[PDB]
RNA sequence: UGGUUGAACAAAAA
RNA sequence: GAGAAGGGAAA
RNA sequence: CUAAAGAUAGCGUGAAAGCUCAAAAA
RNA sequence: GUGUAUGUUCGAAUGCUACAACCACA
C-alpha cells in the first residue's frame, strides 16, 4: 500500500510468432502528463531505454517518470551464415507490442498552476523523445480539474457585473431616463 | 506618503464586503 | 498531388508532428489579452492634411476593405482649427487610419524623406570632384576613390545626395520613399564597412559589429 | 516501387488489380505498423 | 425637414400674430436639453446647426426669430464642435456606385481637377456644412448624383438632402449639374463619355486648375542616365574606380 | 546561409520571408545573428 | 488584474467625493497639482464614473488640503504638502 | 450591424443617452402609431 | 528512360512532366510540387496551427478544422517551426 | 523597542493560502488589507516568473523546479 | 490528434467503405423525422423574430417562404421589409453601396413585387414602418407611395 | 414534462440463456452454441 | 552634457592606496585616483580606518566625476554580529549562525542612512535584512537558539583571518578529497 | 451539484449506430429500473462533458455525474455506465446509462481533485506529491450524487519514508444526511488518497502475482499459450 | 537584414521649447495632460536634454493652449481642445522635418 | 510596387 | 479539379 | 503623474558600463 | 528602480561560469 519501486517484467527468451498487434480495449487514462501512441507498432528495448534516459535527463533527478510498457516479446533473425529454410532464426531483440492509444511514458505530478489556465503544459521531454520513436505520439495532460471549479468563469462573471454597473452609473449620471 | 494609506485602511472593510458578496452570490 | 492524394505523414501518422510541440523556449509570448471580449467598436475619424486629396477614389472608395473607409475634403480658402483645408478620413476600424500610404501622399508633396550613412576610418572621405553629381568616396589612404555619378543620374530629379563639410556624413534626401531607400541601400551596399578594419560606411543606427581574428 | 506490383488501382477496378501489392501493404502497415 | 423643403416662413394660419413653426420646433427641441446633454444628443446637434446655417445662408424673413429660438450657448457649442465629430458622423459613409462611375468617366475624359466629396461655402464662412459629390473647381461646377428611383418612367427627382444642397450651392455661387441614374444607367461607356463631354462643354474653364504635383528636384532635369553604357578602362592602373 | 529542411525562429528578431532565387524559396531572416539566416 | 477576480488596490474606488484646495504661492504644492490633474483625467472618469472631483486655487494663504467623502458617508481632511520628485532632487543634492 | 441593432451606433451608446433614431423610441413610435 | 532501363514509377512520373528542367529539379528535391497541372510551393505545416483541410483524412477533418488558423502573411507568422507538409 | 518588531519572526501566509482565500474565497470574511497587498505582490511575481519560464532558453538553473510543472 | 484509432487499426468500418458497394444513387436515410409545419405564417414569424441583424438571413427567410408558398402572409412581408430597413436604419456602419447592392438583388425586387401585388392589404398601422424602411434603404417606391 | 418511473412491484431479473423474438423463433436463427450463456438483465 | 554611466566599488575607510582594487574601475575611467582618494578620506573622517564601505561613481562626458559613500553591506553586518566568518554553503537547508530581532533592528538603524533607503521604513529595512539572512543561511530568533548560543568566543576584529583560514583549509581538504 | 440537464431526440425504429453517428450524434441506451429506452445526443454537447479538459481524454466526472436527459415528455435521471470511445481521438461512439432511483444503491466512482497544490508544504520543499486514487467508490442512495471530493494538502508535510492522506481524512466530506458513503470494503484508516515522498528513495517490490503481460494477449482477449509454459518468467 | 529607415520623428524631435497652459476640468483637455506627461517623461529627458518644457494651470474656465518653438525659430500655437497629438504633429510636421534635415546634413543623427 | 535583384534590398499590407 | 500519373490543356 | 518592476527572460563586457523584455500606465 | 557586488565555488562571479535560496520596498 505504501509507495514502491516495482521490478520490471523480465524478457521472455521463448521463440514466438511474429503475429499481429491486437487493438486496445479502450482509452488509457492516467493523471499527470502522458505520451500516448497514435498508431500500432512494436517498440524495441533500446528505443524505450533511450527515451527513458532522455526523459530523466531533461526533467531532472527530482522528478520521477514511469515507463508504462516493457519490451518482453522476442523477435528472431537469421545469422548471415545460415541457408534459407533451416528453421526459424535465433532470438535477435525484444519488443513491446504497443497498440494505438497505449501510454509509453507518464509523469504523475499534477499541474500546480490551476489559477493560470493560459499557461499550457510543458512537453519538453516528450518533444525531445517523440521524433525518435517508431510510433506517432500525442501529448496529454489530465489533472482532474473540472469546469465547475474554473476560476476564469468567476473572473468573467465579475467583469460582466462591473461592466453592467458602469453602464448603470453612466446612464444615471447623464439622466436621460427615469 | 500618508493620506492614501490611511484611506485604503479605511476602505478595506468595503473591499471585503464586496468580495464576500461576490463569493456568496456565485 | 495535394488535394487528390494523401501524403505518407498525413495518412499513416495523422500529422502529429504539428501538435508535438514542447511549448517552452518560445521566441515570443502568445496573445492572451484578446479574451474574445467583443468590444464596442466606434467610428474613429482623423483630420489629415489636405494633401491627402492626392489619393482619390482609386484608394479610398475602389479598394476592397472589410468595412467602409469614409473620406471627405473640407476646402476652406498659430492654429485654431476652423478656417483651414483638411481631409476627414473615418472608419469603424482604426487600423485603416494608420496606413502609411496616407502619410506618404502628404510627404511626397510637402517634405519628402531622408536617410543618413556614416563613414569611419583613417583615410575615409566622401567629397565632390568638383561638384554635384560628381560624388567620389575614398575608403583609405592607398585606396582609389569610388565614382558614384551613375546613381545620381539614376535618381536625378527625385533624390539628391549631400555630403558633410568633413566628408563623413552622406545624407540621401528625396521625394519618393521607395526610390530614396533603394538609392541609400545601393550606396550602403557599395560603401559598406569591413568589420575587421572598420573602414567604410554604415547605416545610421545600424552599426556593423567589429570582428576580431 | 516498380510498376507491375506497385501500381495503384484506378476508378473502375474497385481497389484491386491482378498483381498489385500496394493496397495490402498499406492495410498491413495501418493494422500493425512495419 | 422644414429646412430641407425650405418652408422657413411656415406658420399656423389660425392667428395673424403667429410665431414661426420652425421657431416653435427649435424652442421645444432645446427646452429639455442642457449643454452636457447636448454634447451627447447626437443627430440633434446636426439638425439644429444645419437649420441655423441654412437659415443664415438663405436669409429668410423670419431668420431673426429662428435664430432667437436656439440658445446662444447651444450655438457656440455646436459651432466650436462642428469639425470634431458632428459632420463626419452625420455624412453618408463609404462609397456610392454612381459616384464611382462618374469618377471613372471623368478620369477617362482627363479632368484632373475634379475633387470628390469636396465642400464649398461662402467667402466669409470659416466652416463648410455641405459637400458636393464632385467639385470641378476650375470650371466653378459641382456635380451631384441622384441614385433614387424616379417618380415614374423618365421622371427623376432628387432627395431633400440634395435639394437643400442644390440651394446652398446656388447661394454659394457654383453651377450645379445633377446626374440622374434612371437615365445614366441606360447609356454605355462611349455614350456616357460623349454626354459628360457635352456637359463639360457648357462650363468652359473659367479659372486655372490648381495642380497637386509630387515634388521634385527640377535643377537635375538635365542629368542623363545612360543605362547600358559600358565601364571605360581609360588607364592602367585606374586612378578612379569607375563604378 | 543555413540550408535546412525545416525553418524555425531562433530568437525574438527572426522572421519568415520568401526569397526570389532560382525558384521561390522560404527562409528566415535575422537582424541580430547572421547565423540565424536560413533557407528551406 | 490578470488571472485575478478583483481589481488591484486603488484609493479612489470607494470614495464618493474628493475636493482638492491649494495655493499657488506656497511651496510643496506639486503633489496637490498632480492629484488634481489625475482626478480630473478622463481615465479616472472611466474607471470610477461614480467619483465626483473638484479643486480650487485658494486666494488666501493656506497649505494644500484634500477633503474626501466616502461612500459610507464619512468625511476626512488631510494636509498634502510634500516633495514628490523634489525628494529625488534633494537626495541627489545631498549626495 | 449586431452592435448597432443592440444599441451602440456610430453616435455612441443609445442606452447611455438617446442619440436620435433610437431603437426603443422607433419601436414604440412605429409599433403603436395611432392614438 | 535513356540508359536507365527500368526506373521507379515516381521517377517516371517526374521525368514525364512538361516543365523546365530546373523547376523539375525543384520538384525532385521537394521545394516545389506538381498539382493539377501547376507547379506550386508545397503546403506549409505550422507547429500549433491546423493544416489545410484537404490534407487530412475525412474523419480527422472536423478535429483539424477546430484547431487555430493562421490568416496572415509569411512575415506576420509567429509559429515556432514550419515545414512542408508531406 | 517598537511593538511591530515582535511579529517579524512570525512567518506570513504563502501565495498558495492567499490564493485559496482570494481566488477561491476560502475564509474571505477574515481577510486583512496586508494579506491582500501580499497576494497582489505575489500574484504579479508568479505571472512574471511563468512568463520568464516560457521565454527561457539558457542552461542556467535560475528557475525554481516548481515552475517546470506548468 | 483526431486519428480515430478504432478505424485506423482495423476494428470498425467507414461510411465510404460501406457505400463503395452500394448503388451510386441510393437515397440517404433520414435519421430524424420530425413533422413538417402545417402553418407557414407562425413558423416564418418565429424565424423572423430570431433574425434581426443579417440582411442575408432576412432575404434567405423571404426566399424560403417564396419557395414554399406563392402568396406569403402580407403581414410577414411587411415585417420582413421593416427588418431589412432597420438593418440599415440611420445608426449603422454600412455604406450606401450596400443598400444599392440590396436594391439590385433580384430577391429584394421579388419582395417589392409581392408587396405591390397585394398593396390593397396595407392597413393604416403599418404606413410609418414602411416609410421608415423606405427612408432607411433609400429606396423610394413610386408604386406603393400613393 | 415528468420523470419516468417504472410500474410498482418490478424486480431486476436475469435471463441466463438470452431473450428471443420473432427472428429467433425460427430454429435456423438459433443462438449458437445452443448451450452457451448470454446473460440479459 | 550627459552621464556615461554608473559604477560601484568597495573602498577601505581612510585608505588612499592606488591599488588594483580601485584601478579596476577608476583605471579605465581615467579619473585621477590620488584626487579620488583624497576626497574619499576627506569624506570618511568620522569613520574607523580600514572599514570597507560602498562607493558609487557617476562620471560625465566632460570628465567631471561625482560619487557617494554608504555603510557596508547587509551581510557584512550580519556576519559581523553573528560572529560567523563564512556563509552557509547551502542556504535553506544548512544553517551556520543565528541573530536576534533586536540586533536586526540595530543593524537597520545603522543602515538607515544609506541614500537608497533614506525615505524607506525601518520595518522594511529589517525585513530586507531578514531576507538577506535567509538567503545567506543565518537563522533569526527573538532569543539566542541554544544550538548557537555559547559561540561568542570569536573576536569580531579578527574574523577576516578566520575567513582566510577557512578558505585555505576548505581548499586543501577538498582538493585532497578530489585527488583521493 | 454536478447534475446536468440534457436534450435528446429519438433513436428511431430502423436507424443504426453508424447512421446516428454520421448524423453528428451519439447513440445512447438508458436501462435498469424500467424499460430500455434508446436515444441520440448531440455529439458536441455530449463530448463537451465527456472530454471537459482541453488536453485530457475521458473525464472521470463523466461516469460520476447525474444526467437529466429529456426525451419527448419524459425525463431520464441516470448515470453513464458504459462508454465506447476512441482510444486516441476524443470521440464518443456509444453510451449506456443506468437509471438512478432514490432509495437504491448506486455504485459511483466519484473523482478527487487537488486544486490547492500551491499551498502544500511538501510540494514547496521540492518533494513529489501524487494523487494516488483518481476516484473513490461510493454507494449513493440519495436524490443527488456527491460532487468531486476536494483533497486539501495545505497541511501535508513530508517526513520519511512518506506521508499519506487517507480516506478517513476525507470522511468528513460526505453528506450529513447519510445519503452517501464510501464502499464498505474500504479500510478508511489505510486507504491512501494522496502521497508525498522523495523521488529515488522508494523501497523495491516484486511484480504483483496478478500481473498479466500485455505483450502476450491474443486478439480474442485471452492469454497466449506460451504464458502457461514452465519457463515463462512473468 | 531589414533596416528601419524613415522612422517617424518624435513629437519633440527638434522642438526648442514647449509650453502647455490649461485648466484641469475642461471637457476635452486630455491632450494637455498627455503632453505634460510625455514632456516630463524620462525618455524625453534622455533624448532631448536641451528641451525647455513648462506648463501652467489656469484657475478659471479658459481655453487650453499649447505653444511650440522649433530649433530653427519657427513657432506654432494650437488651441489644444480641437486637435490630437498626431494632428498637431502633422500640422507642424513640415517645419520640424526641415529642421531635422538641416541638422542631419551636418551632424550625425547617432549623436 | 521599384531592372532593385547571381547567396543582396527598398515600399505597402495585414 | 480527381494516380488528371496516356496526350492537350480547362474553372 | 498614477501604478509596477524576475536575487532576471534576450542581448552586451576579460570584469564593469549600457540597451531591451517581463510587470504597470496610457 | 531598490537592500545587493545575496550566500558557496572561483585569482574574481557585480541579474546573466556554476550551484543554494528566490526573500525583501506603508
Ligand atoms: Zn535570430
Amino acid at each position: 500500500m505504501p509507495p514502491f519501486r516495482f521490478k520490471a517484467p523480465q524478457e521472455v527468451r521463448i521463440k514466438v510468432p511474429i503475429g499481429r498487434i491486437p487493438p486496445a480495449v479502450g482509452p488509457e487514462i492516467r493523471l499527470g502528463k502522458s505520451i500516448v501512441a497514435v498508431a500500432p507498432h512494436r517498440v524495441t528495448a533500446e528505443q524505450l531505454e533511450d527515451a527513458r534516459r532522455v526523459l530523466r535527463r531533461v526533467l531532472g533527478r527530482s522528478k520521477e517518470v514511469h515507463q508504462n510498457v516493457h519490451a518482453t516479446y522476442a523477435v528472431t533473425r537469421k545469422p548471415e551464415g545460415t541457408k534459407m529454410g533451416q528453421g526459424k532464426g535465433s532470438i535477435d531483440r525484444f519488443v513491446a507490442r504497443v497498440p494505438a492509444g497505449r501510454i509509453l511514458f507518464h509523469i504523475p505530478q499534477i499541474n500546480p498552476f490551476h489559477p493560470f489556465p493560459e499557461v499550457e503544459p510543458n512537453f519538453a521531454a516528450f518533444k525531445a523523445i517523440a521524433p525518435r520513436l517508431p510510433v506517432p505520439v500525442v501529448f496529454r495532460e489530465q489533472n482532474n480539474f473540472f469546469q465547475m471549479h474554473s476560476v476564469k468563469d468567476l473572473i468573467r462573471k465579475r467583469q460582466a457585473e462591473e461592466r453592467e454597473n458602469r453602464e448603470k452609473t453612466a446612464r444615471d449620471k447623464l439622466g436621460g431616463f427615469h | 506618503e500618508r493620506a492614501a494609506t490611511a484611506e485604503e485602511v479605511d476602505r478595506e472593510e468595503q473591499g471585503k464586503l464586496s468580495f464576500a458578496e461576490m463569493v456568496v452570490g456565485s | 498531388g495535394v488535394g487528390g492524394s494523401y501524403g505518407y505523414d498525413a495518412f499513416f501518422r495523422g500529422a502529429a508532428e504539428v501538435l508535438n510541440g514542447s511549448n517552452i523556449q518560445l521566441p515570443h509570448l502568445p496573445e492572451n489579452e484578446e479574451q474574445k471580449e467583443g468590444k464596442v467598436y466606434q467610428l474613429h475619424s482623423v483630420r489629415f492634411p489636405p494633401q491627402v486629396r492626392r489619393l482619390g477614389a482609386n484608394y479610398f472608395f475602389r479598394r476592397q476593405r472589410a468595412v467602409p473607409l469614409t473620406y471627405y475634403h473640407h476646402l476652406v480658402e498659430a492654429q485654431t482649427g476652423r478656417g483651414q483645408a483638411l481631409c476627414f478620413v473615418a472608419s469603424a476600424n482604426p487600423g485603416y487610419l494608420q496606413s502609411k500610404e496616407l502619410e506618404n501622399a502628404v510627404f511626397e508633396s510637402t517634405r519628402g524623406f531622408a536617410c543618413q550613412l556614416i563613414l569611419e576610418g583613417r583615410g575615409v572621405k566622401a567629397y565632390f570632384d568638383p561638384e554635384w553629381p560628381n560624388l567620389m568616396v575614398r575608403l583609405g589612404v592607398g585606396v582609389k576613390p569610388l565614382a558614384l555619378r551613375r546613381l545620381a543620374e539614376q535618381y536625378a530629379t527625385r533624390a539628391k545626395i549631400f555630403v558633410d563639410k568633413r566628408g563623413l556624413l552622406l545624407t540621401v534626401h528625396g521625394y519618393d520613399k521607395c526610390a530614396v531607400g533603394t538609392l541609400a541601400m545601393s550606396l550602403f551596399n557599395h560603401l559598406q564597412a569591413n568589420p575587421y578594419t572598420m573602414k567604410g560606411a554604415h547605416v545610421a543606427m545600424h552599426p556593423i559589429k567589429k570582428k576580431v581574428t | 516501387n516498380r510498376n507491375p506490383s506497385a501500381r495503384y488501382p484506378k476508378k473502375g477496378n474497385k481497389g484491386c488489380r491482378p498483381v498489385c501489392r500496394a493496397m495490402r501493404k498499406i492495410r498491413k502497415r495501418l493494422r500493425t505498423g512495419n | 425637414a422644414l429646412t430641407l423643403q425650405g418652408s422657413y416662413d411656415l406658420c399656423l394660419p389660425s392667428d395673424e400674430t403667429a410665431k414661426s413653426t420652425l421657431a416653435l420646433f427649435l424652442q421645444r427641441a432645446c427646452e429639455p436639453l442642457s449643454l452636457e446633454q447636448l454634447e451627447n444628443s447626437g443627430w440633434v446637434q446636426f439638425f439644429l446647426y444645419q437649420t441655423l446655417y441654412c437659415v443664415d445662408v438663405e436669409k429668410p424673413k423670419r431668420e431673426v426669430e429662428v435664430k432667437k429660438a436656439v440658445p446662444f450657448a447651444f450655438q457656440k457649442h455646436l459651432h466650436l464642435s462642428w469639425l470634431d465629430k458632428i459632420l463626419i458622423n452625420a455624412q453618408p459613409q463609404g462609397n456610392e456606385l454612381l459616384q464611382l462611375d462618374v469618377d471613372a468617366a471623368l478620369k477617362r475624359l482627363h479632368i484632373t481637377d475634379a475633387l470628390i466629396n469636396c465642400s464649398a461655402g461662402r467667402q466669409w464662412d470659416e466652416q463648410h456644412c455641405w459637400f458636393a459629390g464632385h467639385l470641378v473647381r476650375s470650371r466653378n461646377l459641382a456635380l451631384e448624383y441622384d441614385y433614387l428611383l424616379p417618380l415614374g418612367p423618365g421622371r427623376p427627382k432628387v432627395s431633400g438632402w440634395l435639394a437643400c444642397k442644390r440651394r446652398m450651392l446656388k447661394a454659394f455661387g457654383l453651377n450645379v449639374a445633377t446626374i440622374h441614374q434612371s437615365f445614366w444607367s441606360l447609356l454605355n461607356l462611349e455614350q456616357k463619355d460623349v454626354q459628360l463631354t457635352r456637359l463639360l462643354a457648357q462650363f468652359p474653364p473659367v479659372l486655372e486648375a490648381v495642380k497637386d504635383e509630387k515634388k521634385a528636384y527640377e535643377e537635375d532635369r538635365h542629368l542623363r542616365f545612360q543605362r547600358h553604357a559600358r565601364q571605360k578602362f581609360e588607364t592602367w592602373p585606374p586612378e578612379k574606380l569607375e563604378i | 546561409m543555413w540550408h535546412r529542411g525545416t525553418l524555425s525562429l531562433l530568437c525574438s528578431s527572426c522572421r519568415y520571408v520568401v526569397r526570389k532565387w532560382h525558384v521561390p524559396i522560404l527562409g528566415v531572416d535575422c537582424n541580430a545573428n547572421p547565423r540565424h539566416k536560413q533557407a528551406l | 488584474m490578470r488571472n485575478a477576480i478583483f481589481p488591484r488596490i486603488d484609493f479612489l474606488r470607494y470614495l464618493k467625493k474628493i475636493h482638492v484646495s491649494y495655493c499657488p504661492t506656497r511651496p510643496k504644492t506639486e503633489i496637490a497639482k498632480q492629484l488634481i490633474m489625475r482626478v480630473t483625467s478622463e481615465s479616472v472618469k472611466k474607471k470610477f464614473p461614480h467619483l465626483q472631483a473638484s479643486w480650487e486655487m485658494l486666494a488666501y494663504d493656506a497649505p494644500a488640503t484634500v477633503e474626501v467623502e466616502l461612500l459610507d458617508g464619512r468625511r476626512v481632511r488631510r494636509i498634502i504638502d510634500g516633495y514628490s520628485k523634489a525628494e529625488k532632487k534633494k537626495i541627489v543634492d545631498d549626495w | 450591424s449586431i452592435q448597432a441593432i443592440r444599441g451602440h451606433g456610430r453616435w455612441g451608446s443609445e442606452r447611455e443617452f438617446p442619440r436620435g433614431w433610437d431603437q426603443l423610441h422607433l419601436k414604440d413610435i412605429l409599433g403603436s402609431p395611432l392614438r | 528512360a535513356g540508359h536507365k532501363h527500368s526506373e521507379s514509377v515516381l521517377q517516371q512520373f517526374y521525368n514525364r512532366l512538361p516543365v523546365r528542367k530546373r523547376f523539375l529539379k525543384a520538384i525532385r528535391k521537394g521545394t516545389l510540387i506538381w498539382d493539377k497541372g501547376q507547379v506550386k510551393i508545397p503546403p506549409i505545416a505550422m507547429q500549433g496551427y491546423g493544416l489545410p483541410n484537404k490534407l487530412v483524412l475525412p474523419h480527422q477533418k472536423e478535429f483539424n478544422n477546430k484547431l487555430p488558423k493562421f490568416k496572415g502573411k509569411i512575415n506576420q507568422l509567429k509559429a515556432t517551426r514550419i515545414w512542408f507538409q508531406d | 523597542y517598537p511593538a511591530w518588531l515582535f511579529t517579524l519572526d512570525k512567518p506570513e501566509k504563502t501565495y498558495g493560502e492567499l490564493a485559496m482565500t482570494f481566488l477561491y474565497g476560502v475564509g474571505i470574511e477574515n481577510a486583512t488589507l496586508d494579506e491582500y497587498l501580499r497576494f497582489t505582490r505575489l500574484h504579479t511575481k508568479n505571472l512574471i516568473k511563468l512568463n520568464n519560464m516560457r521565454l527561457k532558453k539558457s542552461k542556467r538553473s535560475s528557475v525554481k523546479p516548481l515552475f517546470w510543472d506548468a | 490528434v483526431g486519428v480515430l484509432a478504432s478505424l485506423t487499426s482495423g476494428q470498425m468500418t467507414t461510411r465510404e467503405y460501406e457505400e463503395a458497394f452500394l448503388p451510386r444513387r441510393l437515397k440517404r436515410i433520414k435519421v430524424f423525422n420530425t413533422p413538417p409545419p402545417s402553418e407557414l405564417p407562425a413558423f416564418f414569424h418565429k424565424r423572423l423574430d430570431n433574425a434581426h441583424s443579417n440582411p442575408r438571413s432576412i432575404l434567405k427567410l423571404y426566399r424560403q417562404y417564396m419557395r414554399k408558398d406563392d402568396y406569403p402572409a402580407y403581414d410577414w412581408l411587411v415585417r420582413c421589409f421593416c427588418h431589412l430597413g432597420n438593418v440599415f436604419g440611420f445608426n449603422s456602419f454600412w455604406a450606401t453601396k450596400d443598400k444599392q447592392v440590396i436594391q439590385a438583388l433580384p430577391s429584394f425586387k421579388f419582395l417589392v413585387y409581392d408587396l405591390i401585388e397585394r398593396k390593397h392589404l396595407i392597413e393604416a398601422r403599418q404606413v410609418p414602418r414602411l416609410l421608415y424602411a423606405f427612408a432607411c434603404l433609400e429606396y423610394r417606391s413610386w408604386h406603393l407611395l400613393p | 414534462p415528468k420523470v419516468y418511473r417504472q410500474r410498482e412491484g418490478m424486480i431486476q431479473f436475469v435471463f441466463q440463456w438470452g431473450i428471443g423474438n420473432s427472428f429467433r423463433a425460427v430454429s435456423a436463427n438459433r443462438f449458437r452454441p445452443v448451450h452457451a450463456a448470454r446473460p440479459k438483465e | 552634457m550627459s552621464v556615461v554611466g554608473r559604477f560601484r566599488l568597495i573602498v577601505p575607510a581612510a585608505t588612499a592606496k592606488p591599488s588594483p582594487a580601485i584601478g579596476q574601475t577608476l583605471g579605465p575611467l581615467g579619473i585621477n585616483m590620488m584626487q579620488f582618494c583624497k576626497e574619499f578620506n576627506a569624506r570618511t573622517a568620522n569613520v574607523r580606518p580600514e572599514v570597507p564601505l560602498q562607493v558609487t561613481i557617476v562620471p560625465l562626458t566632460d570628465r567631471s566625476y561625482k560619487f557617494s559613500i554608504r555603510a557596508p553591506s547587509n551581510i557584512w553586518f550580519l556576519l559581523r554580529t553573528a560572529r560567523c566568518p563564512m556563509g552557509s554553503e547551502s542556504p535553506g537547508h544548512q544553517s551556520v549562525g543565528n541573530v536576534t530581532l533586536k540586533e536586526i533592528y540595530h543593524i537597520a538603524r545603522c543602515k538607515s542612512m544609506d541614500w537608497p533607503l533614506i525615505g524607506m521604513s525601518l520595518r522594511g529595512i529589517c525585513r530586507s535584512l531578514i531576507g538577506t539572512a535567509r538567503a545567506s543561511g543565518i537563522e533569526i530568533s527573538k532569543e539566542i537558539l541554544p544550538a548557537y548560543h555559547k559561540r561568542d568566543y570569536t573576536d569580531v576584529q579578527a574574523l577576516e583571518s578566520m575567513r582566510k583560514d577557512m578558505r585555505q583549509r576548505k581548499k586543501a581538504a577538498k582538493r585532497a578529497a578530489t585527488k583521493k | 451539484s454536478s447534475a446536468v440537464d440534457v436534450a435528446c431526440k429519438p433513436w428511431k425504429r430502423f436507424v443504426r449506430k453508424e447512421d446516428i453517428q454520421r448524423a453528428g450524434y451519439v447513440p445512447c441506451i438508458v436501462e435498469k429500473y424500467g424499460i430500455e429506452r434508446r436515444l441520440a445526443i448531440h455529439r458536441d454537447t455530449l463530448e463537451a462533458l465527456a472530454f471537459d479538459e482541453q488536453h485530457g481524454h475521458l473525464s472521470y466526472l463523466f461516469q460520476a455525474r447525474l444526467f437529466r436527459l429529456r426525451i419527448g415528455n419524459w425525463i431520464e435521471e441516470c448515470i453513464p455506465t458504459f462508454v465506447q470511445a476512441d482510444p486516441v481521438a476524443r470521440r464518443l461512439y456509444f453510451v449506456k446509462f443506468e437509471r438512478h432511483v432514490a432509495g437504491k444503491i448506486s455504485e459511483v466512482d466519484i473523482p478527487t481533485t487537488m486544486v490547492g497544490l500551491l499551498a502544500c508544504p511538501a510540494y514547496q520543499r521540492g518533494y513529489h506529491v501524487e494523487l494516488v486514487m483518481p476516484t473513490i467508490r461510493c454507494q449513493c442512495v440519495g436524490a443527488e450524487i456527491p460532487p468531486p471530493f476536494f483533497v486539501d494538502v495545505s497541511r501535508l508535510h513530508y517526513s520519511p519514508p512518506y506521508t499519506a492522506i487517507t480516506l478517513q481524512d476525507l470522511q468528513h466530506l460526505l453528506p450529513a444526511d447519510g445519503s452517501a458513503r464510501f464502499h464498505p470494503s474500504y479500510d478508511a484508516a489505510t486507504q491512501e488518497v494522496a502521497w508525498a515522498y522523495e523521488v529515488g528513495s522508494l523501497p523495491d517490490a516484486p511484480l504483483p502475482a496478478d500481473y498479466v503481460d500485455p505483450n502476450f494477449v491474443d486478439r480474442k482477449g485471452q492469454k497466449m499459450d506460451v504464458c502457461f509454459r514452465n519457463h515463462f518468467p512473468n | 537584414p531589414k533596416y528601419d529607415l524613415f522612422k517617424p520623428l518624435d513629437f519633440l524631435a527638434c522642438v526648442k521649447s514647449v509650453h502647455v497652459a490649461y485648466h484641469p476640468g475642461r471637457p476635452r483637455s486630455e491632450v494637455c495632460r498627455q503632453l505634460i506627461h510625455h514632456m516630463k517623461s524620462d525618455s524625453v529627458r534622455k533624448r532631448f536634454p536641451s528641451l525647455q518644457a513648462s506648463y501652467q494651470l489656469l484657475g478659471y474656465n479658459a481655453p487650453s493652449t499649447i505653444k511650440i518653438e522649433l530649433i530653427n525659430g519657427k513657432k506654432h500655437e494650437f488651441q489644444a481642445e480641437h486637435f490630437s497629438l498626431r494632428e498637431m504633429q502633422m500640422r507642424f510636421d513640415t517645419d520640424q522635418f526641415e529642421a531635422y534635415l538641416e541638422y542631419m546634413k551636418s551632424q550625425s543623427v547617432e549623436a
